[PDB]
């Protein structure tokens, strides 16, 4: 017989095991919130001439 | 904050109807406000030489 397999399913590498505690998850959530504020502030600053 | 033309724009908390009526009145009156050199050009053909 013959076997055909999707290319992207071949041998996934192990993912990291660090920065998965509750504190690290808060850090990622905090970073996303403050990163969004950076984009909006740049817009607001542009529209306010300041 | 100031704009490019030198005008100052104020962003305040105000009612919708008052803002709409006030802004429209400003547009109508500003039609009859012209530069002095523009006024002189309009009436330059009515000035005698005496």
């Amino acid at each position: 017989a013959n076997r055909a397999t999707s290319a992207f399913l071949d041998n996934p590498h192990p993912v990291g095991v660090n920065y998965v505690d509750e504190g690290s998850r808060q850090f990622v959530a905090v970073a996303e919130l403050l990163a969004s504020k950076l984009i909006d502030s740049s817009r607001e600053s542009d529209e306010s001439n300041s | 904050y100031p704009d490019a033309d030198g005008n100052d724009v104020s962003i305040i908390f105000s009612g919708a109807m008052s803002h709409a009526i006030f802004t429209y009145a400003q547009s109508q009156w500003n039609k009859n406000i012209i530069k002095l050199d523009d006024y002189i050009r309009e009436i330059t053909l009515t000035v005698p030489k005496q």
